[PDB]
Parts: structure tokens; C-alpha cells; sequence
């Protein structure tokens, strides 16, 4: 709970610990089954301006009808469309839509098996068939066409406007949707729906506690519409681990403090982003857009993180350790630039960039000298760096500043390489060395000039 | 310390709703959940459903269609309530508590004092 | 709003002498974007419409006489009239256009 | 039909073929046209709910005609809408939009000519001025202002609703808006577009085949609103090749297998992407967002794409022939990954990471060797490698799997190049002689060191 | 006012003029509220379809209500949000929903001033307290449940309407939501806000003329759902600078003429993009996206602009002048390639690759030699690169054309460097005289071996 | 040159609607700021909102509830209306102009003939 943001100099990077991370591991399919009805001719001759509401309304409901149709022609539409794509064929061979129908005319929810050998809940979000059979429908087959209230008629509206932001929905993303909307999986019933997981309590819990993260990772694919069934597989996440140790790494450019121009070397860490721990491996997530955060609980997604030895912990605390070899980039350009961490800021200044820490009603307040330095987030409320301005965001908790000198002064200008992405500490030693063996063979040149 | 304290009728006539409230002291209800167990006489005990910190619940599926929990985090209270009542729901209820995602802390080791409830007309 | 204040709010005076008339504002009339200052002198001849005489207090508009030309700073300004005339019997405004738009009370010129 | 897709270890790169193309090369611009009622005044004195309800209405009805003349104010709002503004300023003329409104008047779809020389086909999808004009107007003109029914309130809502909705698109999008959606230009109404186009019967077929795509390719600017009407030119995509034989090709990183670290050079052909034939010439399309894939046609656009020599093809079956110079990339960082193709997947480990393959039933079933191999999509379903998991697609087809020799076993790991973004077999090879050279010289100052 | 390109073939980069731009320098953080009414239970009992809709109704608000409270879970949900999160911590104080209430309750638009010190203007866009206890709770209360009145029911769905489209557009975005719907801030509800905000008269008069930025710009963030009252704060942006010079830079590839492959060396200026003047400094935009475009006004936003002494103009019009240094980027691939800008476009050829430039009625026109030239945008409608075809714009306005030898004449392809994204002339230059400086040092060691 | 029409009644009863017209000639209203201005006799200058070039308007917040300026920039032309006018609101309006985002403006440098208006039943 305790977030211990650990901001250090001889790196200038801020480490963001005491984090309960949530990963996610794999998915969860629902069938999500609307019953339609296969109603194609109206019999209707009527005149009646309600009644031309209702035909306008069920022209709209057959136009979604065959979009989803088309839809369906688009079918089927890494692990993320795999298990839908899996039971979008699935639906597709002979009788497989035909046992889901079959089985949830009894309830709202049950657990069927396919030829497949995967069994998965089928929740029927929307039954459209009883109601257009049991009160459309009766009132177009008989000659009179009477539409006894107007509220039927709104009623009808009502109901096809799921279906019809459904369609629209689909249309527009061509059968893929994510996030999943309130329309595809109402709150309410995906909350029914994790309790049906066949998953620990833990993850229930931590669901039912986030369920807007859930619906930011969710996917809704487009499978069949078929034998009055209009069937998409909802595929939510599933958290294999919780309150697991995580914690972010926030890096910043750290350049010589020279005022002349060329001779500022400047190196960033490249292993920022976030760290989280995993079956005795840290997964590494290098974006940020892949690991949401919400009040100290980390949600993250493996699909794109990075599995690695433990010891790239003790790359944090130390960066020259022997068991792990973090990633750097040297670069050139040595512009002042300020990134918000949890707890404070980083800021870096060089040249003749000014840079100034300021509290609303104080003023200005501080004045940062060349280098990057860190500010925490209490008394301090606003950065401005040039003439662009930066926050620090509000968070509670303790912030530790540890002093440390800085890792470019012991790196040779001359010798430092430029432009640089993914380097490392163990990579960055040997060329450097080859430099000096460069310098050393080029040492006997000049030797070669004198003892020839 | 942390205490429990279970207020409400346990007599209720067959075919009716049972209602009870276990208010909290000593700790946030917004950290702590609190399951609802269920002990019937000369019979060990059963779990009854549970409300999540984030005010969610997770009832037993053989209630779920007449179990109902809920919770308010200003004055730290707990609400139980049962519908259509027979006569085998006679027990003593217990509105426990739990711990934090990593069980690592008391399952259920605080329970309330324990109301008796006799479902007879 | 910014109020204005000008004084006096009469200047009896002779034709060919020197006449000043003072304006403050309650605010600072400057703008942090332009770096100017948002005060205009207009000059109103009786039964006649106000005629745009200065701007920033510095720069006058087009087809005006040089005998006026103020000056000033901040939330003081100064308009000075170097020769003063028998045609220019007229009630002075100063105006700030910044936050919103208002007018003084009005110099009144009259000649002798 | 048949997609063969063939895997070369010699590169560990995966082509796939038959795919038919459809490449996009046109736009046709649409003047679609939604006749509004001036209306500004109200001269009802009623208090009654529906008359209060009918006031809300024509209130929002009047601040979307604001909103679309703030974003005509916006107008003119990268042949986008280069060819789409173009339609906006000449609708700006006078009399342009007179003849538009006249030549309209008999039928709700006619070609019309204007005065820029080009004729475009201009659809009247709601005719809102004579509903408004004679259902509506007509209440508000007298003094009783009785609404006959609550059913003409619905009515005006419902016919209301795809304005307002066109709206909020229009002001959310600031004028355009893609893709196109279903208020915009119902699928319907496309269609009849699509058949009143002038093209190739190829091209109509096709684009009825796969209207979603079209969407998804399409535009909506707002052009133009003035003398009781609102004019969008939608502009749909014009595909001149159809059918063309269109190639995937995916690449995976191709590193030695030396559990040492340092020693292992990364290969990576950089050519990855589409390929399509294209008037003798093969369009390459660098990223894969462009060319949407169907079952087996292959949408593309060419607005991103680049015009290659055939012989480009001669590359993919033969890296070393001195037709063509294939792109490559020389990277260092050899972190197992795996990329999924469509009839299977390539997997590529180094170092101590494991890779695993798996099926539903069989469970784990394959264990990976160091380097880049490919398993086909039959038999195996799962692959997971680290912590992270993907699939394979089970999608139908003939797979061939082509023994071939590293092509990284050829390059010295000490002449290698690092951290190239996009080099060429001829690039590298010159850069290798440069450096044998430079080794050569230094043997010639060696033996200066005798010789004398 | 009018815009005058400026193309020089010196680096063959168009530089626009005259441009009107409104930099964004703060924030102004609105507490927009609405009303709600703490309704739980209902005691009426009514089986008519007018009660069924409406109880269908109130659930809908109930759940949306329970939503909004999931969302107050999430809360909080640089400077984008900083602001809006302060406001949220502030209104979950103690007594400070309370003071917004009693402010509010005599006026829809107040002032109010909070425990930290800082004072907001306050808008109540929507009271659905007033509306639910003065028309359906009395309904809902009484047994009887008399609704004799359909339209209430619609009346309430669209008072109801706003908020779950509130609620909706939060659910899928977790509370945080840009640009500003019209639900959340309507635009007559927005131009009344600007009158009220405490600006000078210029910024008023600015964010109403173009409004439709503001919104781009803008945010919508969660803030609290307590004691019956939404509270979500607007965000709107705060243009500190009005009218300032501003002008964009687009810059071509250059490459060498030689028809011999693998001799082409290209130099791009990488400072592409939109400068502004502010405070006597140049506020430089690189990103594309964030400096929006109106007809002759460039909206930027200072968020991620950086600050450059205003000697950088210079650089401009002078390549080699000593008070800036330019960035440039040395690359090998010459591919043909062309940028359409504001008023005509650059073409640059190499290689076989053909180029056309073409007008509606004359046809192809012109036919584009070997490097980077520049055509006018009137009299030539399209340019067809290779394959693909870039349309050039009709903007009206002066365009110079001014002779410059190219810049990559006088550098020398062999030690001319590669790949280098991101450099500076003297950068470029010390590279140079490093290479040559290994020239000569290699002319030492043929010299001693001639001597020796 | 540039010119500024005005047109419309002044004299009107007390709460009543006042209406008035300034037709602009010898230049673009949609280039062009058009401000009200109000001289009660023996007074000096008040500003009663104005309209800028887009269409927005700007009212005094003392006449907000009834000042209304509107713009048509096809026939160059604007109005303004005045609610519940009362016996203090005699003056003579003046339909002023402005320019461009910027000092450099002329603020208030071409005035109409101005209107007198005596507020009187």
C-alpha cells in the first residue's frame, strides 16, 4: 500500500515500489446469444401512422438483420480473437448453434459443450424472438393491423435499440469491438457472469473490485447469426496472478553539465516501464499504455511483456551487479526535458534552458541547476521547464531522495558512443575498450613513428 | 480492536424475509470484506454468500435467488437479508470477516457474536 | 470590471496654452501576449460622434492633429494637449479595452 | 484459393500465396445532400407537454443547423479530401448549390454537373425541409398549436435523431468523420451508390462483396450549409485492380545460436508487409494496417504504398539474386520471440528461454531449439514462449516447409554490422568490404613494422 | 493574413509565412454538476406498460447511478488531468459538495471558492433532482402508480438520455473523455462558459470564433458522485498568446542525381513542422497532431512544444547561419517520395521511378527530373509518384520559387555519414572533420611507409 | 471609405422591445468586429455587449438578460434588441466598430450617425 518512490541520482531514475499488480494470462469466451426472429413479410395494410412507426421500426430491425448478415460473410473476424475466431467456426458446422438453443430455452445461463471439447457459458443477454413473435407479430398477421398502444410501439423501440447500437457498433469496426460497450455486456450481467467463472474467489474479488479495467481489456468478436440465434463470443480476461509485487521504473536523460555546446553525452535507461513479479520471473512491460493503474493496483497484460530473471532486481538498486546487464541508449541531444514520476518529478536541465519549481501560492519556489534533479510531490506543485509546464500529480506517500554520482562522469566524452537504442552496461564496456584497443593499436602507429 | 455487532430478529415465520445488520468497528469496511456463514445445530458450518470490499457480492448458488447482501462504508455497516424462508434455514449466523486478496491475513478469524435465527410461525 | 478614473472633470483654459488631463485604471491595462497596453483617448465634439483620437496612449489614429499626443505606464497615463485651439472644445474619454470595455467621467475643454 | 505458404529457414521468413487483391486506386466523390427547413421563429403560445416536447425538439433541431454552420465556418475541413474540398468551394459558388436543389427536386438521385467541368452523382438521403415543412410548419402557423398526436412527436424525433446524430459526429470529428457510419449512408443506400457508379461491372461486384471494407476505406467531409441545404461530399474508394495476386511476407529476427552472450547477430529482413502485381509493377505496402485481409482477398490502399520492379519477387524465393536488393535489418538484441503467420507460426529462441508448443487435448507436445523455426497450424494450436503465450490460426491450407541453411552462418559475428534500421544485402556486403578492407590496412601497417 | 510559401532548393524545404496562430498556455477547470436524486426503493405497485417502461427507465438511471459510483471507484481517473484530479480530492472533502450546493442553488452558474484556496465557476447543465421528485416520485410513491400522460415517460427518457449517454461515454473511457461530447458540455452551454471565464476580451473573442478546437482540445473528467451530485470537472484550454507568428516547415528528401546505385545520399531536415512566436521565443511544435489549422489561425498546444531562442528563424533562411545550428538527418534510401504542402508540393526523384504532375483538363503536364523540386498548386491539380498519387491542394495565396544549389553538393558521399536521425551542421561538420582527420592520419602511416 | 446606417425607432414606451439596424458599407462583416455603445445625455460612454466575427456575442452582464445582437454577413448587416427598457435607458446608440485580435485595432474608431432613444410612453 505504502508506495516508496526511491528517486536515484546515480542514475537520476525513480523506482516506484510497494505496487499489488493483477497480471492477466488468458481468456474467458461467453457465447453471448440474442434470439431473433425470422420474420420476412408483413402482411400489414394499414395507413396509420403508428402503424408506419412499427413497420419503419422493423424495416430497421431487418436492416440490422442483414448488416449482421454481411457481418457474418466477414467472419471469421496473437490470443486475442484465437478462442472467438475458434468458436466462430464452431458455431459454424451442423448443430452446434442448434444444442445452445436447446439449451438455454429453460434459463438465462448454462454451461454447453461443443464438438470442440471446450464447454463455455452461454449467457442470453437479449430474447427478441418471444417478444416480436408474442406481441409484433400476432398484431401483423391479422388483417385489422390494430396497434393497440402507443407504448407497445415505444416498448419495441426500446428493445431493438440494443440490437440496433449493437449492429452500429459492429458495422463501424467491422465485428471487432473493444472496449466491450455497455450494450454488448451490461455491468450487471458481466458482473453475474464473473461469478459463474469457473476461477478462484481471489479472482472473482479482484473482478468484482475492478470492473472498468476489465471491460478496457475485454473483446467482443462478431460469430454467427444463424437459425434465429445471433451469437458473439465475449471474451473477457482472466488474472492468473494477484497482488503480485510491481513496481515502475521511470528513467531520464542525464547529459554533462559542460555549457559548450557538443561535449554533453547524454544517457537514459532504457528498461523504463513497469516490473512485476511472476511464477519466480519478473514480466517486463516496456509501454506504459499496456499496464493501467488504479489506487496502488496495477492491471497489465502479458501478451506483449517480456519474461526475465529475477535478478534484474538488483539491477534497479545497483547497475553495474554482475547478474543482470540493464538496457541504456547514449544519445546526443541534451534538450531539458521533465517526466512526472509518482511521488515528484525529474527534471534535467542543460544550456541555457532555465527551469523553475513553483507552489500556488508561493510563487516560484525553487531553481534547478544543470543535471537532472528530483522534486517531490509535497510543497511543490508545478514545474516549468523553457516555456512548457509540467504537474506532480497529487499522490500520498514516501518519497526517498538517495545521492548519487552521476554514471556519465566516469564515461570519457571522446570515447562515449552517439545515437544509441538498446545498449548495455556489459555492451557498453568491450567497445569502449576496443576504442582504447582502437587507441591502443593506433598507440603503436605513432610508435610506429618513433621506433618504426 | 476490531469488533462485530449483529442487531435484528432471528424468529421469523416460514415463507418471509429475515433481515439483519452486522456493523463494524475498529477497522474501514472499504478494506475489509465480510462473508456471512451459517452454523445449524449439531451441524458444522456453511458458507452463505460474501460482499467485496468494492461493495460487489459472490452468494452461494443455492440462494442466489433469495439471498441478499449489502454494504454502506460511511457508517461501516453490513446488511443481510433472506427471502422465502422455510423451515430447515433455522441457524446461528455469523457475520465473519476476511482479509486481503493474498490470504495471507486471518480468513476468518473475527466473527461476530452470533445471531440465533428459529424460522418458525 | 476595471474602473476608470480621469481628472479633472473640467480644465477651463486660453487659447495656445498647455492643457494635461490624467487617467487611471484600477488594473494593469497591459497584455502579456503583445506586450501592449489597452488604453485609447477619444475626443467628443459637442453634437458629434466620438472621434478615435489615440490608442496605447502612443499612438494616434490616422487624420488627427500632432497637438495631441499623451504617454504613460502601468495604470497611469497622460494625455497633453501642446496647442491648444478654439475648435477643440470637447469632453475627453479615456477607455480600456481589455477585460471588458468602459469609459471615464470626461475632461470638459472650455476655451477663454 | 489455395494459400501455400512457404517457410524458408535459410532467412526463417514466411511468404504466403494465393491471395487474390484488390488494390485501391481511385476516390469517387458523392455530393450527398439533406434538405433542411429555414425555420427560426415560433410563433406557438401551447404549454401543453406534447407542445413543450415538440419545442425541445425543433430547439435541437435548430442548434445542430448552429453547429453545422460553426463547422462550416471550419470548412475547408493527402488526396483525403484533396479531391473531397475540391466539391465544398464549388458548392460555395453561386448558383451551385441552386442547381444541385433543382435538378433534385424530380428524383432522390441524379448525376449533376457543376461549373469545376467534373459531374458527380448527388443523393438526397433526407428530405427533412418538406417534412418539417408540411407536418410541423403547419401547427406552429396557428394560434391553437394542437400536436394531432404523440405519435407525430416520435416521428419527429425519429427522423430528427440521424441530423442530430450526423451532428455530434460532425462537431466530435470537426467535419470528417471515418469511417463512414450507418447515419452518414445506410449500407442500403451505399449500395445503390455503388451500382449508379460509373466503373467496371468487376469493380461493382467486388465492392458488393465486401461493403464493410468499403466503409472502413471511406470518408465523410462536411462541405457545405446554405439555401436549405446540407451537402457532405462522401467520398468512396475506386479499386482499379481487382484480383491482382497479392503475397504476405513475415519476418522474424534470425540471431546465432551461441548460448555466450554478445556473440549473437540478428538478422531481419525488413521487407515485411504486403506485395501485390499492379500493372506489371509490384505495390509494396510497408505497414500492415493498410491492407485489410478478407477470407482471401486482400484489400489495400495505395495512398501508402510504393511502386517496385517485378523482379522483387525474384527476392523473396532467392535472397542472393542480382536481380533484386532486398531490405534486411542487423540488429544485436536476440530476444526469443514469435510472430503467427497465417498457416502457422515462426519462433525464434536464444540464450536460456524456452518455447514450447501445445495442443487442447495432447497438452505441451513440442520443445524449440535455439534459432527460428516454424510450426504449421495442424496438430499444434498453442505456443508459448517465456511467460507469454500466442496461437496459431487454424486457418485451411497447404504449408511447405523448405530446409535451408542460415543465412547468418555466412556473417562473421566480429564484421557484422549492429543496429541497422534498413540496410541491403549489397549495403551490407560493401560495408563488409569496407571493414575487411580496414583489417587489410591494418595487416599493411603490421608489416610495416617490419618490411622498412 | 496571406500566406506566402517559400521554396528553397538550397535544402529544397518549403517554409510557409503569415500564419495567425493562438498558442495553449493553461487550463481552466469548470465543476460541471448535475442534480441526482438519492431514489432506492420503490413501493408503487403497477402492471401497466406506461409503469413497466418508466420502472424500465428508472432502472436505467439506477444502474447508470452505479456506474457512475464504480467510476468514483476508479477516481482519480502532465497537466492534462492534474487540475481535474486536484478538484476531485477537494470535492471528496467534507462540507465542500455541500458549499457547491448551497451556491448553486439559487443560480445555474456560480463562483465558488474551495478549502485549497482556489475559486471556479460552477454550471449546473442539468437538474434531474428538481425533474424526478417533482414528477415521477409522486407518481411512484402513491399505490396507485397513475400515469394517464405517455409523453412524461419520453420527457424523462430524454432528460434521462444525456446522463446515460454521460455515463456510457464515461464507462468506456474509465472517466476521463476527450474531446468534450456535446453530452457533457453543450456548445451553447460552452460559448455562455467562455463569457464568464476570467480572460481578457481577445481570448474570448478567439475561442469563440473557433470553437470547435476548444473541444478538440479540451476534457471531461469523473470527479465524485456524492450527497446527489455528479460532479465531473471540463477541462477547457487557456490560449495565452492570440495572433502570433507562426509558420510551418516541411522538408523534403535530397539526394544525390547519380544514376549508379548506392552513390544516393540523403539529407532531410529533421526540424519539420510548426514554429510559433511567444515571449520573444520561438515555441517549436515537431509532432503533427497537436497544432490543429483553420483557415489562416494554427491552434498548437504547448503541452509537449519545446523553447528556442528565436535566432532559430534565422536558421530558416540561412542554412549555414552561425546564430542557430539546423537539424538535419543523413540517410542512403533514395526512394521517391513526394509531401503536398499548403500551397503546392515537393517532389523528389531518384533512380527509374517516373514522376507526373497533371491538371483536370490538360492531362499530364509535367515531368519531374532527378532530385527534389517544387510545383505551384494552381494550374497543377495531382502528382503521380511511381504508383501513387498525391493530390495537391487549391489553397489560394503567393508562392516563391528560389534557386539554391543543393546542399548535399558540397558534402562528399564517402565520408559523408549514414543513418543519423537526428544531427546539427556543426555536428555534421565535426563528423566530417573526424573522418578526414582519420583520412589524414592514414596518409601519416602511407607517408612513414614511404619514408620507411 | 467605410460607412455605418442606422435605422429603426429610438422613442418607446417603457418595457417594451427596442429595435435597431446598423447596415455596414465599404467593408466585410466577417472580417470586422461590430460593438453598442450607449451615451446617456450629460454621460459619459457604456459598452452593451457585442458580436464578434464568427457569430458569438459577448453581452454586458448587467443587460445579459436582454441585450440580443445578432449578424447576417450576406447582407452586411446587424441587429440589436433591447428588452424591458425603462425610463433610465434613454441615451443614443452608437453602432462602433473594432478590428483584429490585436492593439493595433483602431478600437472604437468609425462610429455610427448614432440613434437617440427616449425610453416614454
Amino acid at each position: 500500500q505504502n508506495i516508496t518512490e526511491e528517486f536515484y541520482q546515480s542514475t537520476c531514475s525513480a523506482v516506484s515500489k510497494g505496487y499489488l499488480g493483477a497480471l492477466r494470462t488468458g481468456w474467458y469466451t461467453s457465447v453471448i446469444t440474442i434470439e431473433l426472429s425470422n420474420i420476412k413479410k408483413n402482411k400489414c395494410n394499414g395507413t396509420d401512422a403508428k402503424i408506419k412507426l412499427i413497420k419503419q421500426e422493423l424495416d430497421k430491425y431487418k436492416n440490422a438483420v442483414t448488416d449482421l448478415q454481411l457481418l457474418m460473410q466477414s467472419t471469421p473476424a496473437g490470443s486475442a480473437i484465437c478462442s472467438g475466431v475458434a468458436v466462430c467456426k464452431v458455431l459454424h458446422l451442423e448443430g452446434e448453434v442448434n444444442k445452445i438453443k436447446s439449451a438455454l430455452l429453460s434459463t438465462n445461463k448454462a454451461v454447453v459443450s461443443l464438438s470442440n471439447g471446450v464447454s463455455v457459458l452461454t449467457f442470453k443477454v437479449l430474447d427478441l424472438k418471444n417478444y416480436i413473435d408474442k406481441q409484433l407479430l400476432p398484431i401483423l398477421n391479422k388483417q385489422s393491423c390494430s396497434i393497440p398502444n402507443i407504448e407497445t410501439v415505444i416498448e419495441f423501440q426500446q428493445k431493438n435499440n440494443r440490437l440496433l447500437e449493437i449492429t452500429r457498433e459492429f458495422s463501424v469496426n467491422a465485428g471487432v469491438t473493444t472496449p466491450v460497450s455497455t450494450y454488448m455486456l451490461t455491468n450487471s450481467e458481466l458482473l453475474s457472469l464473473i461469478n459463474d467463472m469457473p476461477i478462484t474467489n481471489d479472482q472473482k474479488k479482484l473482478m468484482s473490485n475492478n470492473v472498468q479495467i476489465v471491460r478496457q481489456q475485454s473483446y467482443s468478436i462478431m460469430c454467427i447469426i444463424k437459425e434465429e440465434v445471433l451469437a458473439y463470443v465475449v471474451q473477457l480476461p482472466l488474472y492468473g496472478v494477484i497482488d503480485t509485487p510491481c513496481w515502475k521504473l521511470h528513467t531520464s536523460p542525464l547529459c554533462t553539465t559542460n555549457t559548450k555546446e557538443g561535449s554533453n553525452i547524454c544517457l537514459t535507461r532504457t528498461d523504463r516501464g513497469w516490473y512485476c513479479d511472476n511464477a519466480g520471473s519478473v514480466s517486463f512491460f516496456p509501454q506504459a499504455e499496456t499496464c493501467k493503474v488504479q489506487s496502488n493496483r496495477v492491471f497489465c497484460d502479458t501478451m506483449n511483456s517480456r519474461t526475465l530473471p529475477s535478478e534484474v532486481n538488483l539491477c534497479n538498486v545497483d547497475i553495474f551487479n554482475p547478474k543482470y546487464d540493464c538496457k541504456i541508449m547514449t544519445s546526443k541531444t541534451d534538450v531539458s526535458s521533465s517526466v512526472i514520476t509518482s511521488l515528484g518529478a525529474i527534471v534535467s536541465c542543460y544550456g541555457k534552458t532555465k527551469c523553475t519549481a513553483s507552489n500556488k501560492n508561493r510563487g516560484i519556489i525553487k531553481t534547478f541547476s544543470n543535471g537532472c534533479d528530483y522534486v517531490s510531490n509535497k510543497g511543490v506543485d508545478t514545474v516549468s521547464v523553457g516555456n512548457t509546464l509540467y504537474c506532480v500529480n497529487k499522490q500520498e506517500g514516501q518519497s526517498l531522495y538517495v545521492k548519487g554520482e552521476p554514471i556519465i562522469n566516469f564515461y570519457d566524452p571522446l570515447v562515449f558512443p552517439s545515437d544509441e537504442f538498446d545498449a548495455s552496461i556489459s555492451q557498453v564496456n568491450e567497445k569502449i575498450n576496443q576504442s582504447l584497443a582502437f587507441i591502443r593499436k593506433s598507440d603503436e602507429l605513432l610508435s610506429a613513428i618513433g621506433g618504426y | 480492536q476490531v469488533q462485530l455487532k449483529q442487531s435484528g430478529p432471528g424468529l421469523v415465520a416460514p415463507s418471509q424475509s429475515l433481515s439483519i445488520t452486522c456493523t463494524v468497528s475498529g477497522f474501514s469496511l472499504t478494506n475489509y470484506d465480510i462473508s456471512w456463514i451459517r452454523q445449524p445445530p449439531g451441524k458444522g458450518l456453511e458458507w452463505l454468500g460474501i460482499i467485496w470490499t468494492g461493495g460487489g457480492t459472490y452468494y452461494n448458488s443455492a440462494f442466489m435467488s433469495r439471498l441478499s447482501i449489502s454494504k454502506d462504508n460511511s457508517k461501516s455497516q453490513v446488511f443481510l437479508e433472506m427471502n422465502s424462508l422455510q423451515t430447515d434455514d433455522t441457524a446461528i449466523y455469523y457475520c465473519v470477516r476476511a482479509g486481503a486478496d493474498y490470504y495471507g491475513s486471518s480468513p476468518l478469524a473475527y466473527w461476530g457474536q452470533g445471531t440465533l435465527v428459529t424460522v418458525s410461525s | 470590471d476595471i474602473v476608470m478614473t480621469q481628472s479633472p472633470s473640467s480644465l477651463a483654459v486660453s487659447a495656445g496654452e498647455k492643457v494635461t488631463m490624467s487617467c487611471k485604471s484600477s488594473q494593469s491595462v497591459l497584455n502579456s501576449s503583445n506586450q501592449k497596453n489597452y488604453l485609447a483617448w477619444y475626443q467628443q465634439k459637442p453634437g458629434q460622434s466620438p472621434k478615435l483620437l489615440i490608442y496605447w496612449a502612443s499612438t494616434r489614429e490616422s487624420g488627427v492633429p500632432d497637438r495631441f499626443t499623451g504617454s504613460g505606464s502601468g495604470t497611469d497615463f497622460t494625455l497633453t494637449i501642446s496647442s491648444v485651439q478654439a475648435e477643440d472644445l470637447a469632453v475627453y474619454y479615456c477607455h480600456q479595452y481589455l477585460y471588458s470595455y468602459t469609459f471615464g467621467g470626461g475632461t470638459r475643454l472650455e476655451i477663454k
